[PDB]
RNA sequence: CGAUAGAAGAAGCUGUUGGAAAGCAGCGCGCAAAAGGGUGAUAGCCCCGUAUUUGAAAUUGUUUUCAUACCUAGCGAGAUCCCUGAGUAGCUCGGAAAACGUUAUUUUGAGUGAAUCUGCCCAGACCAUUGGGUAAGCCUAAAUACUAAUUAGUGACCGAUAGCGAAACAGUACCGUGAGGGAAAGGUGAAAAGAACCCAGAGAUGGGAGUGAAAUAGAUUCUGAAACCAUAUGCCUACAACGUGUCAGAGCACAUUAAUGUGUGAUGGCGUGCGUUUUGAAGUAUGAGCCGGCGAGUUAUGAUAGCAAGCGUUAGUUAACCA
RNA sequence: UUGUGGUAGACGAGCGUUGUAUUGGAGUUGAAGUCAAAGCGUGAGCAUUGGUGGAUCCAAUACAAGUGAGAAUGCCGGCA
């Protein structure tokens, strides 16, 4: 079982599961964005529970 | 033991048969539902696959790899909090590769780290040790050499 | 390893057919036939099993009517001169029965006139 | 223990011989020698059965029928699982591997327990160098010492540690009986024995074993 | 030392059922042989073998020994001496092998094109320093892959709808112009003792006889279900609306896996099948003529979870491989 | 004491088949298979007797699977 290439390089995983990752609308678009939003999403965060299994399988 | 009678404590499940009639259940449809794009052969798309909708991982950014085609240095590592129930003076890799820690096929730098108090002197011989590791290993009346 | 068991199939399919003996046709001799017919014997012996104490309480009240019919009082009449006066538990059946041995039903039905 | 010695007339010798207790444990373990059973009663399997699936009977990949217009049923090939010609479609395969794996330690608990057991059970006579000799190359003189003895129809099992060549020649013969070195006895060909005779060597062997 | 034919190769009688005993039972016996096959039914001792011990004129294989050629041998001293694989390495244009979608390295269809131990190339574009190696010439056993074949043998592999398509004169018969496609079916009995003879009949054949344990073993040949077609005791049915049965119930005829029994069932009440798919089908929606057989969630290698077990706090655990 | 209708569907406990292993054991004084019968079980299913048949087979505990058929305008054979 091959780990998915596109997805070993977007989670890296933590300790105790949590998996880890960053934040979208961060590449773009500048000024369309406020200061609050863009220091918001610097910060990295992890992943929904609802979406864990989806990727805890797909590591 | 008697062979002609041998039996376990538990270890013999159910075993979901799945196309063998309705009474054990689990019977025509076999538990893929009814018609749908799972109940055929090969159903169960992609793992990663929300159907059109740019997946999670498609749709987040991607890690940066700084070194870039290179692998990070691995240390064999000593922590203070266990090395105490290793019992042992004189710590080097003479006697880690006796103390089977290390082996003695490993050109490896050894790294001592943590903070917890230990009681009787230990004198190591490492590469790298911790500011405050080297002052708990000499509160204990030891001593560190660093090794070049 | 291979199994082919045609022992267990028969058997069984000899049990299906044997329980429909007495039936019309291939009803008897097809077992395709004879499964749909002891099923559907069964179904109709499990709603019988119900219908036929809702049908033998009725023919007791029915012959129970008429023996009453001819001494002067309806037997929804009867039926409150067993509970409310002289409070009787005797059953729906034996009143009827005790007609196919008379002059020992006369005395019930003369003695709730009091 | 009170392990004790037999010569070959079938009558006991007068001095038993005590036992280490390093050997008999006073905790069993049941459940690796079932496991131990198991492992060795598979991996006595060659698994060499074989069946041909739809593709490699030879067989006609041209449709039998058009696929509308002639009714009956469509049947795309003569040799499809249902047909008569055969393409079994699941079957049995040659690749079966048939293998499992106990952990060593584990299989030295099951070897420990199933040999205090044995060990134990008022019929692992003990046994010395002499009568493997002064038992010639002939069997009746075997049959001879198995019939004082009292162990006809047990299945009884010499376990040597330097392989002597007069006893194996004997017993050979007897489909009964048979004779081991130490490192050559399994779980189940231990406690299948039901009578056993172990030579006075090897428990200096076996006691280091554990 | 083997391979290709082979030689020797131990040990048993009695009784009962029995067609035949080799079983079952009594008393023995032999073993480096209780692997296997046959012998009227299941044999350690009836036979053929097996274990073991052996042996080749002729042809052939592997190894070893002795001689026999050809090839092959080492440490220093001198000095601007000479040699150390040319349309070659590179560079450019288009492409590719390499894990890499063209990139160091490697190859090349087109073009150009060097140097000579103070040298040439290399250590992911590149330069210097340091370090490694000397292309552009050839050859090479072993471990490795595969087995239609020869020999011995094995199988928690098939046992005539299986298993090779093929247990037999099968790639036959047959289809096709041709490439090509492509089947089905076996069993008397221990041994023919294959049923002389008689009656009927034109004859096959049949019925007696005869052999035999049995001829309901008879050449239709082991067993011989079901659908299906006929015969027959017992009961019902020719004013009756019926998914064909069930719950009650008479009369009739018998008598059991001994049971408040069995077979039929005039007559009352009640009653629009089974799978499928559908919001919902008795369905004027579809599948099945009937019976039998075949036929559809397994396997290898990894992931996570539950349960159980071994082992345990500097723990646990082997893979390949070898015996 | 509270409950016990139920498709999809989750979970639990189980019957049967074929073979291997050890343990017991039945068999030409008639084995399996096959029909018949007025039995026993909560069900999958299991006995008893007799006719036929003419040599293998049954139970207990584990183990392994080509393991369980009424439907596929299913395949093959037979028969209406
Ligand atoms: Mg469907
Ligand atoms: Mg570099
Ligand atoms: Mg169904
Ligand atoms: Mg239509």
């Amino acid at each position: 079982m091959k780990v998915k290439s596109a997805a070993k390089k977007r989670f890296k995983l933590t300790k105790s599961g949590q998996i880890k990752r960053k934040h979208a609308y961060t590449s773009h678009l500048a000024p369309h964005k406020t200061t609050k939003q863009k220091r918001h999403l610097r910060k990295q965060g992890t992943v929904s529970a609802s979406d864990f299994k989806r990727i805890g399988n797909l590591i | 033991l008697n062979q002609l009678k041998s039996v376990p404590k538990a270890r013999n499940h159910k075993t979901k048969t799945l196309g063998r009639g309705h009474g054990s259940g689990l019977g025509k449809t076999s538990g893929r539902g009814q018609k749908g794009q799972k109940a055929r052969k090969s159903g169960l798309t992609r793992p990663g696959f929300e159907g059109g909708q740019t997946p999670l991982y498609r749709r987040l950014p991607k890690f940066g790899n700084a070194r870039k085609g290179f692998l990070k240095q691995e240390w064999v590592v000593l922590n203070l909090n266990k090395i105490a129930k290793l019992k042992l003076d004189k710590i080097n890799r003479a006697s880690l590769i006796e103390k089977q820690v290390i082996s003695a096929k490993s050109q490896l730098p050894i790294k001592l780290i943590g903070h917890t108090k230990l009681e009787k002197p230990l004198h190591f011989e490492v590469h790298k040790v911790s500011k405050q590791a080297l002052k708990a290993v000499e509160n204990a009346n030891g001593s560190v050499k660093l090794l070049e | 390893m291979r199994i082919k068991g045609g022992k267990q199939t028969r058997v069984r399919r000899k049990k299906w057919l044997k329980q429909a003996s007495g039936s019309f046709g291939t009803r008897h001799a097809s077992y395709k036939v004879a499964k749909q017919t002891v099923i559907q014997a069964a179904k109709y012996a499990y709603r019988d099993r119900r219908n036929k104490k809702r049908d033998f309480r009725s023919l007791w009240i029915l012959r129970l009517n008429a023996a009453l019919r001819e001494q002067g009082m309806t037997y929804s009449v009867f039926i409150n001169l067993l509970k409310k006066h002289n409070i009787e538990i005797n059953r729906k059946v034996l009143s009827e029965l005790a007609i196919k041995e008379p002059s020992k039903f006369n005395l019930i039905v003369q003695k709730v006139k009091s | 223990a009170k392990l004790k010695l037999i010569k070959i007339d079938g009558s006991f010798e007068t001095e038993p011989v005590k036992l280490s207790p390093g050997l008999i444990a006073k905790e069993l373990k049941q459940q690796p020698v079932f496991d131990a059973v198991l492992v060795e009663q598979a991996s006595w399997r060659q698994g060499t059965h074989s069946i041909l699936t739809k593709g490699e009977v030879r067989g006609g990949g041209k449709k039998p029928y058009k696929q509308k217009h002639t009714g009956k049923a469509r049947q795309g090939s003569t040799r499809n699982p249902h047909f008569v010609g055969g393409g079994i479609v699941f079957g049995p395969k040659p690749n079966r591997n048939y293998s499992l794996k106990l952990n060593k330690k584990a299989h030295t608990a099951a070897l420990h327990t199933v040999w205090s057991e044995k060990l134990a059970s008022d019929n692992t006579h003990l046994v010395d160098q002499n009568l493997f000799n002064k038992t010639e190359g002939k069997t009746k003189v075997m049959m001879q010492f198995l019939k004082s003895a009292k162990l006809l129809d047990k299945n009884v099992l010499f376990v040597v540690n330097t392989l002597n060549t007069n006893l194996e020649q004997s017993t050979s013969n007897i489909k009964n009986v048979q004779v081991k070195h130490l490192d050559k006895v399994s779980v189940r060909d231990l406690m299948l024995a039901n009578a056993l005779l172990v030579e006075k060597e090897v428990l200096k062997a076996l006691e280091g074993k554990f």
